């Protein structure tokens, strides 16, 4: 089989520079003076987009900062000037030999500036409680970069083994990351304490932010 | 328009068949071929095989043993059988229509993403996350479902901006969870409706939740 790789593995680029991904094949994927190399763009929860056939050739709909050039085994697709909706896993994929293959692919994100969380909490609904269950949610929307620390205080004691995270990939527009943090209490234990809270480190805060509730809840 | 969608069960047991279902439209299938390529979540893109526009097939010799393509032209549908599956082929499963001089995967569907498991179906229980108190959160938590997917529309999609829809976390019972969020005007609470648009299409579920303050 043709093993295509890929190069970078990942980059972070600011808006407006170039990305350059390069893929080498373990065999030539040129026939008769042609390529049979294709580059895709896969964002989140949506199939591979076709950006480029036969190495060269920009399809339809494709901004004109995408651009593919090379032959043979060594292509490389360029975006000229990075925009914030270009931040996804990149592919490549030659159709010369059978099976066709795919390199493992090209991750581009944003790099920009310092932008701190707006932090929002959630008590459990009533509808939850009677199931006997406390869901609290802590959310972190809108801030880069990627790095932060969630900590739940229950009576101002601090929480452990008892929480999970989700963080969101890059958004297309403002280039930033969100995250919800769950705190999961059975129903007695909720109802044992009063104040919860979700303390939030992060670089774009200046010292960690706290949002709590009161059980009793107006 | 050229449009193509997946269809599958969602769930399917240890060394039982994979049946999916390739609908295409805006093209014939006498003039273009169609390819199935699959993602295990997080994992690169796999070819499993294609239907050639005159009826032929080519397979990934890995799969020679346990896969066949077939199709209709006159119904506008390709059909995958994967039999004796193990968790090794847990993936989202594409089909694409391929240019047939030159292989190249022109347009893909949307995914249909087949888990392999002992385990139950269960649909989700959907809870509003409340706003309290410029800028208002509200959610919806989408909590005990298998397998995935979930997807979450917010007013049957005429909102988007703000909306951030988690990737799902496998919780200790072995139940999945999400939450889907919209960031809002603080003004709008009092007036605005917002309702979660809650898809399983594995269980067959579809629940809307109304969001509003406490
Ligand atoms: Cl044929
Ligand atoms: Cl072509």
């Amino acid at each position: 089989d043709i093993v295509l790789t890929q190069s970078p593995d990942s980059l972070a680029v600011s808006l407006g520079e170039r990305a350059t991904i390069n893929c080498r094949a373990s065999e030539s994927v040129d026939y008769s003076g042609n390529s049979f190399m294709h580059w895709f763009q896969q964002k989140p929860g949506q199939p591979p987009k076709l950006l480029i056939y036969r190495a060269s050739n920009l399809e339809s709909g494709i901004p004109d900062r995408f651009s593919g050039s090379g032959s043979r085994t060594d292509f490389t697709l360029t975006i000229s000037s990075l925009q914030a909706e270009d931040v996804a896993v990149y592919y490549c994929h030659q159709s010369n030999e059978d099976p066709p293959t795919f390199g493992g692919g090209t991750k581009v994100e944003i790099k920009r500036t310092v932008a701190a969380p707006s932090v929002f909490i959630f008590p459990p609904s009533d509808e939850q409680l009677k199931s006997g269950t406390a869901s609290v949610v802590c959310l972190l929307n809108n801030f880069y970069p990627r790095e932060a620390k969630v900590q739940w205080k229950v009576d101002n004691a601090l929480q452990s083994g008892n929480s999970q995270e989700s963080v969101t990939e890059q958004d297309s527009k403002d280039s930033t990351y969100s995250l919800s943090s769950t705190l999961t209490l059975s129903k007695a234990d909720y109802e044992k304490h009063k104040v919860y809270a979700c303390e939030v480190t992060h670089q774009g805060l200046s010292s960690p932010v706290t949002k709590s509730f009161n059980r009793g809840e107006c | 328009e050229v449009q193509l969608q997946e269809s599958g069960p969602g769930l399917v047991k240890p060394s039982e068949t994979l049946s999916l279902t390739c609908t295409v439209s805006g093209f014939s299938l006498t003039n273009y071929a169609v390819s199935w390529v699959r993602q295990p979540p997080g994992k690169g893109l796999e070819w499993l095989g294609v239907m050639w526009a005159g009826g032929g097939t080519n397979y990934n010799s890995v799969f020679k043993s346990r896969l066949t393509i077939s199709k209709d032209n006159s119904k506008n549908q390709v059909s995958l059988k994967l039999s004796s599956v193990t968790a090794a082929d847990t993936a989202v499963y594409y089909c694409a229509r391929e240019r047939p001089l030159t292989g190249v995967m022109d347009y893909w569907g949307q995914g249909t993403l087949v888990t392999v498991s002992s385990a139950s179906t269960k649909g989700p229980s959907v809870f509003p996350l409340a706003p309290s108190s410029g800028t208002a959160a509200l959610g919806c938590l989408v909590k005990d479902y298998f397998p995935e997917p979930v997807t979450v529309s917010w007013n049957s999609g005429a909102l988007t901006s703000g909306v951030h829809t988690f990737p799902a976390v496998l919780q200790s019972s072995g139940l999945y969870s999400l939450s889907s969020v919209v960031t809002v005007p603080s003004s709008s609470l009092g007036t605005q409706t917002y309702i979660c648009n809650v898809n399983h299409k594995p269980s067959n579920t579809k629940v809307d939740k109304k969001v509003e303050p406490k």
